[PDB]
RNA sequence: CCCCCCCCCCCCCCCCCCCCCCCCCCCCCCCCCCCCCCCCCCCCCC
């Protein structure tokens, strides 16, 4: 299908520019059925949307206000790529950077880059930090916030050293290839990812996320699921 | 809640939807109700709906479960509600909708993507909302949407980005009326996939902003452009320059208070076919003002020119050869104007004209000189309208230039003269002539001898004089079919006035004075002026003062269907008078003095009818005179309105007022 | 030959006198017959005749034997015969005759002495004869003759000798009209014993011959002198000098085409009491023109002044103080004149005037300024007539000078204004005011508050407005008796409009629109505007469109005698409505829609009448509705004109047209 | 407390249209009078 290969320095001096490149194969960077973006993740926090670009009429980009005055995401139509340019870096910018494809119309992410860890040196969705479950016991991960009752909730699964994997989208829909034991619900201001009969392979970190009018994308804090 | 195939609940003051209706109902209408909320649990029974009109109600918010119960819904109407919040799931399950009305819902801002989940939408309405931007989403959707309405909003700009969602949509109508739009961004309309029509009614643009709009409309597929009430006071040869690169066909400039029209202003519209200029304030039309419009097929100029003012007498002057450019013109509506008069070159150049209307177009066209219509010599006119022009005299050979004329409307004038017959020379193909509501007309033996092709002749309330000439003035009209002579106070009619008019069908003689002509005491015998009209169908003889009916007046009307004899003084009728009326349909004898209805006179007349009007008649309730009539009333299929309200006997006092 | 006390045979085409009449007949009339001869042998039976009128016949000659059969005959009439021969024996035996008419007998010459043998003759007529001289005999006779007629003769002179036979006769009338008399002899009238009146109508005298006549009339006992149509174009101070020595009282100058009147012309008539000047051509009346007429009691000036001519606008001007000499004037008929207007001194000096008529006396008296009648301040006027003067406005205090005025006639004018009520100030003794046939009048609360003595008020066809004011405008008229409000198209009347008018007797309200005020469906209830009129006698309500009569409208008209309700739309009437009309005399219900006449409604009304008009009514011949009426018709004494001509039933058709 | 959207109901104003009744003016026709004119017939006078 769609392959996203990231490349760039894994080490940047402070006050310099962090440059990364996402190379697309099996899809177009000018596709009118997808958007291309960068998010990052540091262990001191969860997932953070940085920026996005999408080819509709002219070239449109949307950036997060945290890095809006520093970030730059430009596409290379001649080489079918898109870059990430983050100026004036600071050790607070040390994180794993993922490039990702947002699939229309729900802006759920079906394809991720391999992730590049970069070290810089010389709305709120709330989740319970941990859920412990026995093998074969159903797991329930909650996610609260004001975006719950106003937007669709997507649920991503991230194993150690790997990019996240979309397990649920649009509060309940399940992408093909995901085991049928995964399901999602949304009652009031609380979404819930239910894993009926959690198996050993389901032990990972689960992040709830949703779309957002001012800030495009919002992620939950994340829940560590342990199969005892 | 009456319903046979569709459900109607308009103005029934419902608070909750009814739960007792057929399952297979297709239309469910609930306009003008007080539905505070609309739970979806009540829609389990109604799962076959196609149209759902819940407008003019007080619904605050809806739920996505509503769409789940309706699998085949196509129409969703929510006019005048309080649905000011929209979400991606609001219209998610609904995907077959081909209509969506959201007028006057007090919608403030479209947040993210309310209309992405549907692709079969055809018409979308968002009028009378609080929207400030034309952004209806982030990505592209609404593939089949053809009409978009945004009138009466609070939009002040049209940015290119906000219409990026229509990059592949064919918009046949982009309503943006009543929006104080004052800035146009480049590429705003080029971003739209296929724009066919734009409406900017009641939008304060101005000349410079109109030129900017036309420039922004260059090299697009627009066909219609309505700019009504846009405060377009003045135009120039560069106002519509931006339309040079397009194929605009319909342009509306009504109510724009267009004081003057610039020289060569419309030279940039070679494909224009429908031009509107009604209700303007034009003070002067130049010879080259309408240059470049050689393809217009319909021009409207109703109240397009300035009205007369006693302060300055600024009568709108039209220069000669002003219409010479409209080669393909076929319809010119030019009513309610204050033109001083017709010139010798006013209409020159119209070689394809087929309809000219001049109703109240001139302040004082008193005399119709034979040189008045010289400019219309080569115009193949068919219908000419000259009502309310205060015409006082028509000279000979006045219409000698209209050889193709078929319909002439000279009614509602002040024409007082004697018809010598030479006024109609040259009308070789005339069909209908209207002359009703004039001052006074004096007919002559050869009044209509020059127009044998005439078929209609209306002379209602014209005070006809000398109509009783020894040779019938209508004799040459061999093809006459409809003749109206009502309200003329006609006194004397000869028996041969209608001789030879075999094809006559409709004859009107109501509101005249012909009572003497039918009484047996009239010297010379009763006048039988209704002989030979074998094709007569409609006869009107209301308010004629008739007191006696000759036995053999209707002896030859074998095809009579409608006869009117109301407001007369009929008391008795001759026996066996309606024998030949075998196809009579409607008989009117209201407000008469008839007291007896007998089979000997009304038998054949009551054979097979469809209407009957004998309301205000002093009937005599007696078995010798009314028993047959009431028995016929009991069993019949003829429509008799107000049968039990006004059909009251007057005498004897025992039956006074009894139906 | 009908005769009960007198015999009449006029236009019976008799040739011989009848022989079968009562012997004691006193009058035997045979005018307009063809009696060629009148033998006396047929008069043996008729010996008691007093009057014998055999005029307008063709009798050639009579015989003296005719007088023998009549011993007491007093009247002998022979007008328009052929008795051109007279003898001494013709009227010998007849001596009691006090009348003798010989007009148009073609008498040529009186031969010797035809009238000597009678002495009791009073009146003698010889008009339309061929006589050339006034000689009727040689000696003196006709002692008691008082009137002599010689008009339409061929007499050209009046010699003294020819009237010598009247030396001892008192002639009260000497008719000499239509005789071309051109010479007067001295002593012609002095020879007559006692001449009291002379008539010279249609005699071409002229001014000089008129002066000669007056000189010949000096020192005689004349009292009357008619000079009508005498071609007296001009008069002077010496034309009537000869009348200085007599006591003339009546003078006629009508139709004389008197162009101008000389200064001090009538100073020689101090005993004049009746002066006539009608139908003259006077162009200017001087201040001293009427000098010396201080004893005239009746002056007529109808058409006495010149008419207006567009060529010169020679309006007849009347100088100031022109009527100052008529101290004893009591009647001034001054109609049909073309005076420019009234001045401040036009009527000064008339201190005994009691009747002034100014009907059409002025060309344009548009405005009645309060200073117009200042000249009539000291005149004790009683009746003033101002019809056809084209009066358009009446200002306040207009009649403040006529303190003795009783009758005011302002009708047949064009008075359009609002009656504020101040126009009638000063009329302390007013009785009757006429205002009919005006343009439009707008009444006010105090329109007639200044004339409580008013008794008559005619407002026929004046288009009254604001008559429905909350205070009744007729309230101050406590003594009002006759009120006419016909043809005013009055719509709304208050119930208290006639409150307090106990003395009202005659009220007219015909040709108005009061149908709504009496229907039961009228909001506020029916209007009972006929309460309290205990003295009402005549009521007129024709053509009011009435469709229903309230039960208690005539509940207090205890003295009603004549009620008019024709040309209405009455069909049914309430029972027991005419109970209080115990003295009704005439009831009019013609041209109505009444179909039933029952004792329950018309019983008391038909108690004791003298007239009844119900001609054009569609009566219903039924024993339940007409049997009582026809039975009352059979036996009655009330006068019902055209009973068998128009009282025809309309329904049922069995009785259609049967009386 | 404020700014707005709806449902129902009652008044008021303006305009258009229709109907009833009536007034005024005019037209057509007829009748009853007055005056003038013309013709036919009879009967007389000069």
């Amino acid at each position: 299908q769609v392959q996203l290969q990231q490349s760039g320095p894994g080490l940047v001096k402070p006050s310099q520019t962090l440059s990364l490149t996402c190379a697309i194969s099996g899809d177009s960077v000018s596709s009118n059925s997808a958007a291309w973006g960068w998010i990052r993740q540091s262990p001191g926090r969860g997932l953070e949307w940085l920026g996005i670009i999408q080819k509709r009429s002219k070239w449109y980009n949307n950036y997060a206000v945290s890095v809006k005055s520093r970030i730059t995401i430009n596409p290379d139509t001649s080489k079918n790529q898109f870059s990430l340019q983050l100026n004036s870096v600071t050790p607070e910018d040390t994180a794993v950077y993922y490039c990702a494809r947002y699939s229309y119309p729900f802006y759920s992410i079906d394809y991720w880059g391999q992730g590049t860890l970069v070290t810089v040196s010389s709305s709120v969705l709330t989740q319970p930090p941990s859920v412990s479950v026995a093998p074969g016991q159903t797991a329930r991960i909650s996610c609260s916030g004001d975006n719950i009752g106003s937007y669709y909730v997507h649920w991503y699964q991230q194993k150690p050293g790997q990019a996240p994997v979309l397990v649920i989208y649009e509060d309940s829909e399940r992408p093909s290839g995901i085991p049928e034991r995964f399901s999602g619900s949304n009652s009031g201001n609380t979404a819930t990812l239910t894993i009926s009969g959690t198996q050993a392979e389901d032990e990972a970190d689960y992040y709830c996320s949703s779309y957002d009018d001012p800030n495009f994308q919002v992620f939950g804090g994340g829940t560590k699921l342990t199969v005892l | 809640t009456v319903s046979h195939e569709v459900a109607d609940c308009s103005h029934l003051k419902l608070t909750q939807v009814p739960d007792d209706l057929p399952t297979n109902i297709t239309v469910l209408n609930l306009t003008h109700n007080q539905l505070r909320r609309l739970p979806a649990a009540n829609f389990t029974r109604y799962s076959q709906l196609t149209s759902l009109d819940v407008g003019f109600n007080t619904i605050s918010k809806l739920e996505p479960e509503l769409c789940q119960k309706l699998p085949m819904l196509k129409v969703l109407n929510l006019q005048h509600n309080e649905l000011s919040q929209l979400s991606d799931k609001t219209f998610a399950f609904c995907t077959n909708l081909t209509e969506l009305h959201l007028m006057s819902n007090s919608i403030q801002k479209i947040k993210n993507n309310p209309f992405v989940k549907q692709k079969n939408l055809i018409t979308l309405d968002l009028s009378h909302n609080g929207l400030s931007s034309t952004k209806l989403g982030t990505q592209v959707q609404l593939e089949n949407l053809q009409e978009l309405l945004l009138s009466n909003n609070k939009i002040q700009a049209l940015k290119s980005e906000e219409l990026d969602i229509f990059a592949n949509s064919s918009l046949k109508k982009l309503e943006l009326s009543s929006n104080q739009i004052k800035e146009f961004s480049p590429g705003c309309f080029h971003a739209i996939g296929r724009l066919f029509g734009l409406f900017l009614n009641n939008v304060q643009l101005g000349p410079s902003l109109t030129e900017k709009l036309c420039l922004e409309l260059a090299n697009t597929s627009i066909r219609n452009l309505s700019l009504s009430n846009s405060q377009l006071s003045t135009t120039s040869n560069t106002t519509f320059l931006g339309l040079k690169w397009t194929n605009l066909t319909m342009l509306d400039l009504s109510y724009n208070n267009l004081n003057v029209v610039g020289n060569d202003s419309f030279a940039w519209l070679p494909q224009l076919e429908y031009f509107f200029l009604e209700y303007n304030n034009i003070q002067h039309l130049f010879s080259h003002s309408l240059h470049g419009l050689f393809n217009v097929r319909y021009l409207n100029l109703k109240r397009s020119f300035t009205k007369q003012s006693i302060s300055l007498a600024s009568l709108p002057k039209i220069d000669d050869f002003s219409f010479q450019w409209l080669k393909c013109l076929e319809h010119l509506n030019m009513e309610d104007n204050d033109i001083p008069g017709i010139k010798s070159n006013m209409f020159t150049g119209l070689i394809n004209l087929k309809y000219l209307s001049l109703s109240n177009s001139f302040t004082s066209l008193r005399t119709l000189t034979n040189e008045t219509f010289v400019s219309l010599a080569h115009s193949p006119l068919h219908i000419l309208n000259l009502t309310k022009n205060k015409i006082s005299k028509i000279e000979s050979d006045a219409f000698s230039w209209l050889g193709h004329l078929e319909v002439l409307d000279l009614g509602l004038n002040e024409i007082g003269q004697e018809l010598t017959g030479q006024e109609w020379r040259g009308l070789e193909n005339i069909f209908e002539i209207y002359l009703s509501y004039n001052k006074y007309l004096q007919l002559t033996r050869n009044s209509f001898a020059l127009v044998p092709s005439l078929q209609r002749l209306m002379l209602r309330r014209v005070a006809l004089k000398n109509v009783d000439s020894s040779p019938s003035p209508f004799q040459p009209l061999r093809n006459l079919t409809i003749l109206d002579l009502s309200n003329n106070n006609i006194a004397n009619i000869n028996d041969d006035m209608l001789e030879g008019l075999e094809k006559l069908e409709i004859l009107d003689l109501q509101h005249n004075n012909l009572a003497r002509l039918w009484k047996h005491a009239n010297p010379g015998g009763p006048i039988y002026f209704l002989k030979g009209l074998s094709h007569l169908h409609i006869l009107n003889l209301e308010s004629n003062g008739f007191d006696e009916i000759p036995v053999e007046v209707f002896k030859d009307l074998f095809e009579l269907k409608i006869i009117d004899l109301g407001l007369n003084n009929l008391n008795t009728l001759p026996a066996s008078v309606f024998n030949n009326q075998v196809s009579l349909k409607s008989l009117n004898l209201q407000k008469n003095l008839i007291t007896s209805v007998e089979k000997k006179v009304f038998g054949p007349a009551f054979r097979n009818l469809t209407e009957l009007d004998m309301r205000f008649n002093p009937f005599d309730c007696t078995c010798e005179s009314i028993a047959w009539f009431v028995n016929w009333i009991n069993e019949t299929h003829t429509n008799i309105p107000e049968l039990s309200s006004h059909y009251l006997c007057n005498t004897p006092p025992h039956y006074h007022g009894f139906p």
